[PDB]
RNA sequence: AACGAGACUCUGGCAUGCUAACUAGUUACGCGACCCCCGAGCGGUCGGCGUCCCCCAACUUCUUAGAGGGACAAGUGGCGUUCAGCCACCCGAGAUUGAGCAAUAACAGGUCUGUGAUGCCCUUAGAUGUCGGGGCUGCACGCGCGCUACACUGACUGGCUCAGCGUGUGCCUACCCUACGCCGGCAGGCGCGGGUAACCCGUUGAACCCCAUUCGUGAUGGGGAUCGGGGAUUGCAAUUAUU
């Protein structure tokens, strides 16, 4: 009984994880599997201890980002929320997958440091490909809801179905496709 | 007759202020006075925040004085006559001692 | 819908029947959000309804109820013109009205040149204010000779 | 002599000045104290006031 | 008997005390049902321990729950501390160490600050700036 | 006016106003042209 | 039912009707015109507001009795912009306050008590619950 | 980090050991008692520290020859 | 061998163990009182709700604050000229809490406008030692520290529910913090009480935040500069607008 628990409404049993590298980056089922995606966690204290935070968790901390919005936790909260009701609506499937798909579509694999207009091509670690992803997309949200009738609640939808199939409509893939462009001349 | 009579010590030093207050306890207990015990009340901090420099020149710090004032309470079931003998001994130190003739 | 005209007229101003009501008649000059409110309360409108909306007649009750405040018990610290100089009297002034109400006043304070009137005249700061660094209108000037 | 030889000091800067030095600029009113900020820092350890933070 | 105990939690200012007595499974904070406390946007997490650990081990036991000081979410964590620490409390004095130890190990196993208090406090202000680590502007020309 | 008296001959459109209202402290302002240091790039090396 | 086993918001609407349907509350003149307090832009958007003020006020004597109109002007408080400046926290309108509490003294549902201030009588108590199990029993429990 | 002993702490373990051998152990519990009625030693978090030196000079003694 | 470093002093986080409280509380009952029947079951012994009220009841968990306790790189595994130390982990309230104080030798650094600290120079009755009025706020222009915003992750109108640090009747010097009742849209006015303060303002009903409503991508119900008219309060006096 106590060992499932749905996080309001939705299964996590069910959700699949296809990126080998990613598998110990992205925290979903078993003991990360929690009520909501709000606790008091010290997760800053050393350096790999943020991979120990829910993958919903560290959205909603990354969406209360951009100046008047600082510290604002319970209402970003309800965003993730009826973002992941809509999710279900033009799907028809579990909101998680949506998530860990367009996670694994956005991080970049390959970058170009800079060394004096003048870089050179280097490999991306998978934490930092997991950071990337999450600033991508909620970044994308964020700049397509600032003079629209449109919600934030209905965008953030908008890009996390975009990014699952990679559709070059997002934000985040056309952003990890000019990255690797760039990169590729750098050799 | 007897009364219930009441004693208040004040001072900025506690362990002065501590030798003063067991030493009205014992006096008391030994002549069967039945003493209520010394009621802590909180203590008081005086703050005053000050500019260094005497002319408004240089990287601007400042300085951060206090004082803190610390206050007790004992009570006795007791004659008006003895009070006035047991309030006299070991208060040679510079503590603020004060009574009431009726406060219970 | 009934397909009613969207754009009137109604004291020599023009008013887009397209808002709702009680943000529609502020057009007028004299008329804030606070006074309008009021006095469609007074005229007895619904204020959900769009002011394209009103019939011929309910118009003419909101413009004779802006006209004359005091007769349809608006009190007298509602009133943008108080114990006016020259006649003693309480009333809105509205329209065109108002230009000319504050045109007199300047004029008035100029003919027997107090303070207030030389500073509206040379365009300098009225009420209290310092004049060192805001306000700046002019050129940039240059040091060289 | 004159009749006329004062004018009203019941508030401001008029009426309060330091107790050591006659000065008028930034005393202190808290507590009672109504001593100058520089006579202040001179007999603060006399008055009884320390510092630890 | 009087077969009762009374124990706290805490997080920032915030002091929350739980008293329970040998009853048929009531529980209230400052009088109210705790389905009605409310930021109900956190509502799951005052439910937590009875979800959990199930209904069956509360049915025994009546909790009043009062809580003051701190903030709206402070006082949430709290009263979430001082229900599953009465519980293991009352449990240990008057039942078996062995049920004590179920408890213990499924509580902390989900989540710890349901058993355990959390110790940050605010930083004072220091002069020269803002805040505790922020300064002023700094200038030169 | 702090060194001289103005002179007023009061019409009754003065009323209410106080007498200090008609007889000013200053002179209005007009700019001679800006000197040395008024300016960041006006500095002087001999 | 007791106040306290109910939500407080429907209760506030559910004894708001109860007051209005009576026609025993007296009502001011003014009450279409006044700005309600000091850091308002404008005035409320509902007709109704007066008996939502009195049914709010009764709701607060109930939980917290000896209040007076200094005291209701603090519970009616809120945040004023001042322009260009920072904003600050501003009370209540006194005269709205002080004519609400005479309106539900003409009620018979309160008195002035010994000491200072106001409280609820048994008659405006058992008014109060009666509609607390109304609001229960519209939710079909 | 650092948690290097100064000379205050390691030259007044070596007087100890030097003069009260027979009484010292491997526990720090008992050490800690030990050094308390020995020595007169100003503070609380300094006896602690000179008890925590002697205690890793007793495990080293056990093994073999310290200079000093 | 000496000073600086460190130790040292204040502060934060732990104690159901100690001392003990009508200027601090809890639990319980001799009980007493109002309201509800929703509850096995009645309008009850018994249930629910209380900053409703006595105790000549019991007590110290929650509040105050005195004494002691506790942490040492102490335990286990690696790495180290196997020393001095360094990395991970168990157990634990806790394995970097934050401030104060601070050496030798300097600077043509600032201050004579803090002083009855002070040398030399100047002035001293047509005074460079008191009253009346004005200025320090003047505005083509360049620069520095800041406040409010450009909106929908919003603005407006209702409803609900939570802090911590402090100050208070001025000792020449003449003023303090405020409950409650009444009059007024508001600022404000009158009456009558408490507090020299764990005792009275005060259970300090704080803002963002939380729940419901209206607007609809428009320099708009975003923004609120600039400016006209009227009313109170301080003061001996408000115009160059005190608030």
């Amino acid at each position: 009984t106590p060992d499932i628990k749905l996080f309001g409404k939705w299964s996590t049993d069910d959700v699949q994880i296809n990126d080998i590298s990613l598998q110990d980056y992205i925290a979903v089922k078993e003991k990360y599997a929690k009520y909501l995606p709000h606790s008091a966690g010290r997760y800053a204290a050393k350096r790999f201890r943020k991979a120990q935070c829910p993958i919903v968790e560290r959205l909603t901390n990354s969406m209360m980002m951009h100046g008047r919005n600082n510290g604002k936790k319970l209402m970003t909260v309800r965003i993730v929320k009826h973002a992941f009701e809509i999710i279900h609506l033009l799907t028809g499937e579990n909101p998680l997958q949506v998530l860990v798909n367009a996670i694994i579509n956005s991080g970049p694999r390959e970058d170009s440091t800079r060394i004096g207009v003048r870089r050179q091509a280097v490999d991306v670690s998978p934490l930092r490909r997991v950071n990337q992803a999450i600033w991508l997309l909620c970044t994308g949200a964020r700049e397509a809801a600032f003079r629209n009738i449109k919600t934030i609640a209905e965008c953030l939808a908008d890009e996390l179905i975009n990014a699952a199939k990679g559709s070059s409509n997002s934000y985040a893939i056309k952003k990890k496709d000019e990255l690797e462009r760039v990169a590729k001349s750098n050799r | 007759a007897i009364h219930r009579i009441r004693i208040t010590l004040t001072s900025r030093n506690v362990k002065s202020l501590e030798k003063v207050c067991a030493d009205l306890i014992r006096g008391a207990k030994e002549k069967n006075l039945k003493v209520k015990g010394p009621v802590r009340m909180p203590t008081k901090t005086l703050r005053i925040t000050t500019r260094k420099t005497p002319c408004g020149e240089g990287s601007k710090t400042w300085d951060r004085f206090q004082m803190r004032i610390h206050k007790r309470l004992i009570d006795l079931h007791s004659p008006s006559e003895i009070v006035k003998q047991i309030t006299s001994i070991s208060i040679e130190p510079g503590v603020e001692v004060e009574v009431t003739i009726a406060d219970a | 819908p009934e397909k009613f005209q969207h754009i009137l007229r109604v004291l020599n101003t023009n008013i887009d029947g397209r808002r709702k009501i009680a943000f529609a008649i502020t057009a007028i000059k004299g008329v804030g959000r606070r006074y309008a409110h009021v006095v469609l309360r007074k005229a007895d409108i619904d204020l959900t309804k769009r002011a394209g909306e009103l019939t011929e007649d309910e118009v003419e009750r909101v413009i004779t109820i802006m006209q004359n405040p005091r007769q349809y018990k608006i009190p007298d610290w509602f009133l943008n013109r108080q114990k006016d100089v020259k006649d003693g009297k309480y009333s809105q002034v509205l329209a065109n009205g108002l230009d000319n109400k504050l045109r007199e006043d300047l004029e008035r304070l100029k003919k027997i040149r107090a303070h207030r009137g030389l500073r509206h005249f040379w365009g300098l700061r009225v009420r209290g204010q310092h004049t060192k660094t805001t306000g700046r209108r002019g050129r940039t000037v240059g040091v060289s000779k | 002599q004159q009749l006329y030889w004062s004018h009203p000091r019941k508030f401001g800067q008029g009426s309060r000045s330091c107790r050591v030095c006659s000065n008028r600029h930034g005393l202190i009113r808290k507590y009672g104290l109504n001593m100058c900020r520089q006579c202040f820092r001179q007999y603060a350890k006399d008055i009884g006031f320390i510092k630890l933070d | 008997p009087l077969q009762s105990v009374q124990v706290f939690g805490r997080k920032k200012t915030a002091t929350a005390v739980a008293h329970c007595k040998r009853g048929n499974g009531l529980i209230k904070v400052n009088g109210r049902p705790l389905e009605m406390i409310e930021p109900r946007t956190l509502q799951y997490k005052l439910l937590e321990p009875v979800l959990l650990l199930g209904k069956e081990r509360f049915a025994g036991v009546d909790i009043r729950v009062r809580v003051k000081g701190g903030g709206h979410v402070a006082q949430i964590y709290a009263i979430r501390q001082s229900i599953s620490k009465a519980l293991v409390a009352y449990y240990q004095k008057y039942v078996d160490e062995a049920s004590k130890k179920e408890i213990k190990d499924i509580l902390i196993q989900y989540d710890r600050t349901l058993l355990v208090a959390d110790p940050r406090r605010c930083e004072s202000k220091k002069f020269g700036g803002p805040g505790a680590r922020a300064r002023y502007q700094k200038s030169y020309r | 006016n702090g060194k001289t008296f103005n002179q007023v001959e009061i019409k009754p459109e003065m009323i209410g106003h106080y007498l200090g209202e008609f007889s000013i402290t200053y002179k209005p302002v007009k700019h001679g042209r800006p000197g040395i240091g008024a300016t960041h790039s006006s500095r002087f090396i001999p | 039912v007791t106040v306290k086993d109910v939500n407080q918001q429907e209760f506030v609407r559910a004894l708001a009707a109860f007051l209005k349907k009576s026609g025993k509350l007296k009502v001011p003149e003014w009450v279409d015109t006044v700005k309600l307090a000091k850091h308002k832009e404008l005035a409320p958007y509902d007709e109704n507001w007066f008996y939502t003020r009195a049914a709010s006020t009764a709701r607060h004597l109930y939980l917290r009795g000896g209040a007076g109109v200094g005291s209701m002007t603090k519970i009616y408080g809120g945040r004023q912009r001042n322009g260009v400046m920072p904003s600050h926290f501003s009370r209540g309108s006194k005269s709205v306050a002080r004519r609400v509490l005479q309106a539900l003294e003409g009620l018979k549902m309160v008195e002035k008590d010994q000491d200072w201030g106001r409280k609820l009588t048994p008659q405006g108590q058992r008014d109060l619950d009666r509609i607390a199990g109304q609001v229960a029993a519209a939710k079909k429990k | 980090m650092g948690r290097v002993r100064t000379k205050t702490v390691k030259k007044a373990a070596r007087v100890i050991i030097e003069k009260y051998y027979t009484r010292l152990g491997n526990d720090f519990h008992t050490n800690k008692r030990v050094c308390e009625e020995i020595a007169i030693i100003p503070s609380k978090k300094l006896r602690n520290k000179i008890a925590g030196y002697v205690t890793h000079l007793m495990k080293r003694i056990q093994r073999g020859p310290v200079r000093g």
